[PDB]
């Protein structure tokens, strides 16, 4: 079954994709219903991962104000996050920087974070281009992919490296 | 091949107190990992509602 355990965050702006980027993981279909997320939402998955089974317990936060307080006290005990921004919304791609910051300071300034352009496949409404969210990333230490959560690109590669990466330094 | 419950189906609005709407949510979370018989979430998922209820008595002082 499994050779280790990690608790795994989804973090960003309400309606980036967070859900929906966790539903085409577990589930490999794009959610037809989709709403603002009432909490956090919870999937487990187990991937073959440096040559090891990595069970993921992936809570999945909701970006709206009003659950900011809630979203916050999954933080802990985290060792790996997707964040996620959409890349036709230059708001969530601002917003960022105080996500990062939440995130290190509540989970451990260890916590393996791997950035998540999501909502690629939109690339006529694309507001934030692939180099300058590259360059941020870059210098904030994060990982970096863009994602479908339509298409399903990229998505369980992120889920992937993020746990890689918590493996082999 | 993973596991992800629906979100307290299909029901009522969402509830005012947002912390009292994560705890239906876990709720509805835990009576689906029990009928599918995954212990190891029932589990996790009892530990994360007791944080949760815990939290919530706290924020009633
Ligand atoms: N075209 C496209 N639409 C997407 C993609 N991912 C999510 N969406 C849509 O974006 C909207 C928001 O998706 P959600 O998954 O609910 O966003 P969220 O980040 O979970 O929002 P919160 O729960 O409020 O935190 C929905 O209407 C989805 O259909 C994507 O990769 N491509
Ligand atoms: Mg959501």
């Amino acid at each position: 079954t499994y050779d280790f355990l990690f608790k795994f965050l989804v973090i960003g702006n309400a309606g980036t994709g967070k859900s929906c980027l966790l539903h085409q993981f577990i589930e490999k279909k794009f959610k037809d219903d989709s709403n603002h997320t009432i909490g956090v939402e919870f999937g487990s998955k187990i991937i073959n991962v440096g040559g090891k089974y990595v069970k993921l317990q992936i809570w999945d936060t909701a970006g709206l104000e009003r659950f900011r307080s809630v979203t916050r006290s999954y933080y802990r005990g985290a060792a790996g996050a997707l964040l996620v921004y959409d890349i036709t919304s230059r708001e969530t791609y601002n917003a960022l920087t105080n996500w990062l910051t939440d995130a290190r300071m509540l989970a451990s300034q260890n916590i393996v974070i791997i950035l998540c352009g999501n909502k690629k496949d939109l690339d006529a409404d694309r507001e934030v281009t692939f180099l300058e969210a590259s360059r941020f990333a870059q210098e904030n230490e994060l990982m970096f992919l863009e994602t479908s959560a339509l298409t399903g690109e990229d998505v369980e590669e992120a889920f992937v490296q993020c746990a890689r990466k918590i493996l082999n330094k | 091949e993973g596991w992800l419950p629906l979100s307290g189906g299909q029901g009522q609005s969402e509830d005012s107190d947002p912390l009292l709407q994560q705890i239906h949510n876990i709720t509805s979370f835990i009576r689906q990992a029990k009928a599918a018989g995954r212990m190891d979430e029932v589990r996790t998922l009892q530990e994360n509602l007791r944080q949760l209820q815990d939290e919530y008595d706290q924020q009633q002082t």
